[PDB]
């Protein structure tokens, strides 16, 4: 079964139809203004109007703001892209700052496009080049069609084929008792192997033989598949396929993300708007979370301001945990959040806040019913109370320790002397930095 | 008109460093233990990935066993340069057409009561929508990269 | 390019002119010793 | 005899970390004396290691220098042993010249995720004694030896034209993987090393094999999650395996790999072992690194972290904020850290001891309590680097035990920093820059 | 003759049989208790049991560190390899510093293989190759000393061709190897035109056929560089090798595990045997904190070779923290672990030794009167500066006719090459003007 | 008349570091005067160099700016002469994109010490008079000098060669016997008629040349770095040469001069500027200085006592203690009115100018009052005003007109202090 993570819980937003929030529902508890904002924002995300409208969710370490980050992403489900990314990002060997960003900003549009398959196949019995009664004047003989006669494990029928067929059945080296296949839409052919059938007929061949295909001679389906712009903007700035120098030698060097010129962008922009107004393809406008921003430098935000303003942006969601910080690539510059103020004046902020000794508890019960463990009341009303005293964090770090810890001592839950043990065993944050500081001359 | 032409005198090299000069060949004995020593050699291929004595046990190469690749093929590749190489790669374009239909259309039901990789199971490039043998296959996304 | 006065440097030197062997040649000129191949005969083949 | 390419180190007596049954450490064993505290935090973790239920748990060891932290993580590496990955970097390690300080973290995170699967094999192996073929297509006949048996295949017409390809002859030693197809050359026959007396550039001698001629079963395979990653970065990029050369996976791969990795668990055709990234001196990785492993530790398939550091309150890098242990308050509290503590002189003479056992020294209980106060006076690591400098005295003297003298020869010719320092001062101005 | 150079009257440690040190002897003088230090560390290194110790050599400009460093070199021998590295040469612009590190780490560490040499030269008499294809050639071979027959496998006979030989051509094989030589045509031959675009040679006056028994040298570097990125395979003669340019790359943890792995397996064949070596690097002060730091790691591994260090700075900066000092400019952290010796300042008299040593070496005939006034201006300089004005003085002894030094020879040279300290004099007082 | 590249610049009459024979130098030689100490110790230096027996050694030269301390460099570089390996670098040149700091300077010393051999050829020289051939093939020519002739058959392959390269009866050739090689050399006089021409060859047809040849220890390095590492001796994409091939080659050199196959050609690096190497760069000179194959290194400076790069300390010169050790410092000093006025008295030799002694006269104040270089400036100006003028001698107020044309820096300094607010950034 699939490994927990520190966020396996959150599940949605958890509302009322009226948009008010549930104390607790769909795994969170608690800071409801903040789940209400966020029920607008899922609202203004699927109601693919806008461009570029961008929230920052601020807060103190650990209040949940990467958790509401995640929630959203549930509300909108599978079918729609949501991409995250951190600041540190940014700052790759390859390619420039602004360039990462961009890309990330291509990554969180989707295309939906649909379209027919239709291939024929089956082991080869027969290939019967079909004369016509008399020539035609001058000639010896002249062929109308070839006939090839397809096997499966449903049947067989004959195919009726273009004469220019023949030159490609001997460019491939087909022969009776091969399995080929034939792509309806090209004409073109392609041998799979010898049928599985004739595996026995040496001791030794140097082929790997393949099963007898299943299923009709002739198949076809309809097939729904899904791509970012950003995959548009790559398989056409460095193209696949190569039967020349260019190509080959291409695909022999290193490859290295490059600069995609704003011409490619544009060209790609012009053609999808195409197939959109002609009904082929479905936009899915998604949803950019660049986590960390604070760790973002200058040119980085001073570039957001032109992209948020682009027409064609996603929606993007922020996070920060900083106070009065200094920017990053400034020498003396402190701004709230660590962000530059003509940035801040861009976005919506959300604002998310610490927990009360009560909402702790509830959440340290929903975490241990889902990490797997049984707690006895007594217990929790311990764990619950060292939360108060030092960070969420740490009070639901101890749940997988102590319950190792009474698994040893051979007790199928938590009891109050579990969790007083975990506690002698390691530190946290609070308690450490005092005893560095009693002892500040040996380290 | 047409561009200025124009040759240097060729770079003269004495008989005595074209004899006696060059590291490739008065090194050749001592260069040959370098390759002997060399964990591509078949022997060792063989031994590391088939002739273990645990159970589980890490062994180097078992990725050779998922893509299509046979311990022959591998130290030729090693040791034979660039040439190799490029005709590796030549017929590595013809196969993954081969891949794609088998992949895309002979999905169904697992070969084994659900055990086993198969061979070339490691090979995922293909799958992705805007592949060049699904970008055949597809007449319509053939169209998007122009 | 280089000059040695040595019969052996100047076969090694006359090989680099032509082109190192049949087969790198090919590769490059042709772009596959199977395509340098067919290449030859594509004149009978209405569809190449 | 003969010196293996490994031989005696630093934390080479430590076998595994020291642990009764109920994970109660024992005074003395596995090659480790005291720090019990940290030894039972030690024995929790690696229980949560051995399950791997829950993923993106990380560690910190902290406490002062020569107290028995890298110690710790290299005795938790042997106890926890192979067959689960477990991978150690310095911190310095990531500041690569040709992918970022956040790609050098993300393999090293994909690199301590192991994937186990299961694949059915034939396979032949053998020395070849004839081939034979003749033309009325092509039909033929080889023989294969091995030392148990001798046989013969009635070959079809590609594997005839791939014997002349591959041009073997009688005396060859042969593989074969039938479902597949292709041939393979190991070798020729020790018992014809003499057909010819100028042998080609590279032509290398094997046994003849044995047992069974065409030997069929099950084997099992374990390969890094990073490796499939790396096949899929370009049209060869196994060769980057060994080369370092590749730059900066695309993540739209190393998504697609997860999700493969997902369905296999799923059908049951493979299994995830998760392992362990020691990251010994971490104090030195620097902002945005640290800002990276706060979302690193989220996946769905991460590793457990251990990480050490000898810091105090001090400035993290790439900044001008004092924190705890150089690093960030916002990774200290998804963190859970274990403080070694000092030893004790009793402690001293014991870790002496086995360090004795582990060079194969005798020494006298008056060299042994000498030794111990100079490695309490001066530290730890010193007393440790005296003994192998004292037993090559003693081996020049022609004696055969350590004695005090032994000791303070040694400790006449090699000063610590403390007794260095204060010579330096005492000349200073002949010294270059301060 | 071989050039004299800065260090080339040393020629050991100069110790006798008990260790101590002799006043002088092996081309060094004076320094007895940081001299005899060393002789501990010639016999830690020839015992070949451990791995990553290291040492420090500490103490003012011109006191001997070098020099000492190098006389190791000579006691150890060329068995036993010894890499000398500037601190500089870590920031390279193709791979990361630790990288360098990592490969210079290597590099102090030997393979030792035995194999006979076994060559055959002469005119070719015959080629005849020997069923379908060829089976193997047989060859003859003449010089002025008698006639032989070979057997040649067919990988041979390819070389042969490759090199355009023919019959009456005079040839060289190697029988190990498989190296094949063209040497022109047989003299006899050199009228069968007037003029062809051959060169002829006369028929050789050896033996047709020679046995050695010869050692071999290679690196675990060399295993690593050579097997990481493909091989090019090029003996010239194919333009693909014209393309690709080479650069240097990470060598990736996974190949060296690997390398480890196979030379193991020969070492228990008795194929090759071990020599753990030196790894010297000089000027150590140069390296940056996350060098530093990587060295915490390399140091404590169970397979590094000896590490010797040597500074000359007083309380400096470290290099890379823009704040921190420390001691001889190393980190504490590293600097508790490696053993120091302190190198100390010489007197007058040891300088008059010295000066005599080097006059000797070099060539130079000098009085008595001369050599006690070189004396003095070494007091009043440096020995480094003295001893450059041995040659400069003979120089002009020689143009005005004399053997020998003499006093207002090396008073002339004097007044005309002036010193650091002399010339700083002059800087403080035309202070305005540069 | 026709122009060199090589026309006239800034040290182009030195022709040499002019001294007798017991190394006394005289007062005005060569084109260089002045400076007695530090041509004397330069000539000592030279002597160095030019004997060879030691290696990995280094000498300063120093002192204020404009005092001749590059001038008696490029003098000695001059009095060597060619057929001694002598480079020359300004220390910003090292400071490489492509190539690391410390392998530029490790590559710098390597082009500066030579590998020298010698070999013998057979050779072919003549006139062609016939050249015959058949529908194999088999040939045959006739050959003249001025004292002999002779007929030679033909074998295969130089029938390919001699009809690749269209031989034609009264051309003069030589041939590379052993190679096949055809060099053409003209037509002789006495056909050229029905294009260069030339007398004839005189001696015999076929001789026995030998020949001396000297390659870079570098330029060993680079041929065996790739497929055709020469190239890379032109092309400058010589990236970091692994130093186990280096290690290499110094032990083949080594053995090449034991068994006296080879002998080995020592030479002088002149790094110009030095001032700005960094401390890093400082810090492997003080150890690739004891090398047996180091060169002389001769290093040249005008700075005080001054931080030297890439740290906060002060040293003199601008370079560390650690390596002023190492070396030994020849100090220059600024020159009197007689000096300052013969050396303008060369330069206007080599400029081909004449002037009036009361002009000479002027200048030299000029030159006092200014420092050299810009008097020196002031010759080639004062000409062409004077041709302008249609004069011929210098006169004095052709040199006064010049002064109010063209600044100085102090009095440049002066007039820009009274417009302080109209410049930029002060
Ligand atoms: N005890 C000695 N006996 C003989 N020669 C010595 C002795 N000590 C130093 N020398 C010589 O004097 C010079 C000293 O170089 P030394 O080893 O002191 O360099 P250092 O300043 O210690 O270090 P570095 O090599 O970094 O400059 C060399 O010529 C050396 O050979
Ligand atoms: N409102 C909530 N309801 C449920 N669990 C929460 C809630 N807020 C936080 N948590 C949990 O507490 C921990 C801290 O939340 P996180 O999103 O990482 O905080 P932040 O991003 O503010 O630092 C996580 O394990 C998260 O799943
Ligand atoms: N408890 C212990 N048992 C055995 N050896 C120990 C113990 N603690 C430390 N050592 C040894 O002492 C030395 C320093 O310990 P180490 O863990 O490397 O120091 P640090 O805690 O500063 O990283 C090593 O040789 C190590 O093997
Ligand atoms: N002794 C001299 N003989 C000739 N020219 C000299 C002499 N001294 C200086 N110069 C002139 O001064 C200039 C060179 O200045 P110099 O002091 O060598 O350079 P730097 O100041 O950069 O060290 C040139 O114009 C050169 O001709």
């Amino acid at each position: 079964t699939q490994r927990i993570a520190s966020h396996s819980h959150v599940k949605g937003l958890g509302l009322d139809e009226s948009g008010l929030a549930k104390q607790a529902a769909s795994g969170l508890v608690g800071q409801e203004n903040a789940r209400e904002a966020c029920g607008v924002i899922v609202e203004l995300i699927k109601s693919k109007k806008m461009a570029g409208r961008a929230v920052l969710l601020a807060g103190p370490p650990g209040t949940g703001k990467t958790a509401l980050a995640l929630a959203i992403a549930q509300e909108l489900g599978s079918k729609v892209p949501f991409c995250p990314m951190v600041g540190s990002e940014v700052y790759s060997t390859e390619i420039k700052k602004t360039e990462v960003l961009m890309e990330n900003f291509r990554r969180a549009i989707g295309l939906r496009i649909k379209e027919t398959k239709e291939v024929y196949e089956g082991e080869v019995t027969e290939l019967t080049p079909c004369e016509t009664e008399n020539p035609m004047g001058g000639y010896g003989k002249t062929i109308s069609h070839v006939i090839i006669g397809l096997k499966t494990a449903k049947g067989t029928k004959q195919l009726k084929l273009d004469p220019s067929i023949f030159e490609s059945l001997q460019k491939e080296r087909v022969e009776a008792g091969d399995v080929i296949y034939i792509e309806a839409n090209s004409g073109a052919v392609k041998r799979q192997g010898r049928c599985d059938t004739y595996a026995t007929e040496f001791d030794l061949e140097a082929e790997e033989y393949v099963p007898l295909p299943k299923g009709d001679v002739h198949k076809k389906k309809e097939i729904i598949q899904d791509v970012t712009l950003h995959d548009l903007d790559v398989a056409n700035a460095r193209p696949q396929g190569g039967q020349d120098i260019l190509s080959m030698m291409g695909q022999l060097m290193k490859p290295k993300k490059t600069e995609i010129t704003d011409k490619l962008r544009g060209e790609i922009n012009k053609v999808v708007n195409k197939y959109i107004d002609q009904g082929i393809a479905e936009l899915v406008p998604g949803v950019l979370f660049v986590d960390e921003v604070h760790m973002l430098d200058i040119e980085c935000f001073t570039y957001l301001h032109r992209a948020l303003e682009s027409s064609i942006a996603p929606i993007v969601i922020f996070a920060s945990n900083r106070g009065n910080c200094v920017i990053r690539g400034t020498e003396d510059i402190t701004s709230p959040h660590g962000i530059p103020l003509d940035l801040l004046d861009r976005v919506m902020i959300i604002r998310t806040m610490l927990y009360t000794p009560q909402e702790m508890k509830q959440i340290i019960k929903i975490r241990a019913q889902t990490e797997g463990i049984n707690i006895s009341e007594e217990a929790l009303n311990h764990l619950g109370e060292i939360g108060t005293k030092t960070t969420l964090r740490y009070s639901v770090q101890l749940l997988t320790p102590a319950n190792l810890l009474a698994k040893i001592n051979g007790k199928d839950s938590i009891e109050k002397e579990h969790v007083e043990e975990i506690s002698e065993l390691f530190y946290d944050a609070k308690s450490s930095a005092k005893i560095l500081a009693d002892q500040q001359d040996k380290y | 008109w047409s561009p200025f032409h124009i040759s240097l005198k060729p770079y003269h090299i004495s008989k005595f460093i074209y004899r006696h000069g060059q590291i490739r060949v008065f090194n050749h004995s001592r260069d040959r233990w370098l390759r002997v020593l060399s964990p591509f050699a078949p022997d060792y291929i063989q031994r590391s990935l088939f002739h273990r004595k645990g159970i589980n046990e890490e062994s180097c190469f078992s990725f050779l066993r998922f893509i299509d690749i046979s311990p022959a093929e591998m130290a030729n590749l090693m040791l034979q340069g660039l040439l190799a190489r490029w005709l590796a790669l030549f017929l590595s374009l013809k196969a993954s057409y081969r891949l794609h239909q088998l992949r895309s259309w002979g999905a169904p039901e697992g070969e084994s009561h659900q055990r086993y990789l198969r061979n070339k199971d490691f090979l995922l490039g293909v799958n992705f929508p805007l592949s060049f043998p699904n970008l055949c296959s597809c007449p319509l996304l053939k169209s998007l990269v122009f | 390019d280089s000059y040695c006065n040595d019969r052996s440097a100047e076969y090694e030197r006359r090989v680099l002119k032509e082109g190192g062997s049949l087969a790198a040649k090919q590769c490059l000129l042709n772009g596959a010793p199977e395509l340098a191949a067919d290449w030859l005969n594509r004149r009978s083949q209405f569809f190449p | 005899d003969v010196t293996r390419i490994e031989r005696i180190g630093a934390h080479s007596h430590i076998r595994g970390l020291g642990l009764d049954d109920a994970l109660e450490p024992r005074q003395a064993s596995q090659g480790m004396v005291g720090q019990l505290a940290a030894r039972r935090a030690a024995g929790v973790v690696l229980e949560m290691i051995r399950e791997g239920k829950i993923a993106g748990r990380a560690v910190l060891i902290a406490g002062q220098p020569g107290t028995g932290k890298t110690a710790i993580a290299m005795g938790m590496a042997q106890a926890l042993g192979p067959d689960t990955p477990f991978t150690a970097i310095a911190g310095s390690e990531i500041f690569s010249l040709e992918m970022s300080k956040t790609e050098a973290l993300t393999q090293a995170f994909r690199r301590s995720i192991g994937v186990r699967i299961k694949e059915e094999t034939e396979i032949i192996e053998g020395e070849v004694v004839e081939i034979q073929i003749d033309r009325p297509s092509k039909v033929g006949k080889l023989t294969l030896k091995t030392t148990e048996m001798e046989t013969i295949y009635d070959l079809g017409t590609k594997m005839i034209e791939s014997l002349t390809k591959d041009k073997v002859q009688a005396g060859d030693v042969i593989t074969i993987d039938k479902a597949t197809g292709k041939i393979s050359k190991l070798g020729r026959s020790f018992t014809r090393a003499r057909d010819y007396d100028a042998m080609g550039s590279q032509t290398k001698f094997v046994q003849c094999p044995d047992g069974e001629l065409q030997k069929r079963k099950e084997v099992v395979h374990t390969v890094s999650l990073h490796e499939i990653d790396v096949i899929n970065s370009r049209t060869q990029g196994f060769l980057a395996l060994f080369s370092g050369d590749t730059g900066e996976i695309k993540s739209e791969v190393r998504e697609q790999i997860n999700a493969k990795v997902a369905e296999w668990r799923e059908e049951g055709k493979a299994e995830i072992i998760p392992g362990v990234l020691f990251i010994d001196e971490v104090h030195m990785l620097d902002i945005e690194s640290f800002s990276f492993l706060n979302r690193a530790l989220e996946s769905d398939m991460a590793p457990v972290l251990i990480m050490a550091t000898n810091r105090g309150i001090t400035r993290i890098r790439g900044t001008s904020y004092q924190s705890p242990h150089g690093i960030p308050i916002d990774l200290l509290d998804r963190l859970l850290i274990v403080s070694t503590t000092p030893y004790s002189e009793k402690d001293t003479k014991q870790i002496l001891r086995i360090r004795c056992e582990e060079e194969d020294v005798e020494m006298s209980e008056d060299a042994y309590t000498v030794l111990t106060r100079i490695g309490l006076e001066t530290s730890l690591r010193y007393a440790i680097q005296l003994i192998t400098a004292a037993s090559l005295v003693c081996r020049k003297r022609k004696g055969t035990e350590v004695q005090v003298d032994d000791i303070k020869r040694v400790y006449s010719l090699f000063l610590d920093e403390s007794r260095s320092t204060q010579y330096m001062k005492e000349y200073q101005d002949a010294f270059l820059f301060n």
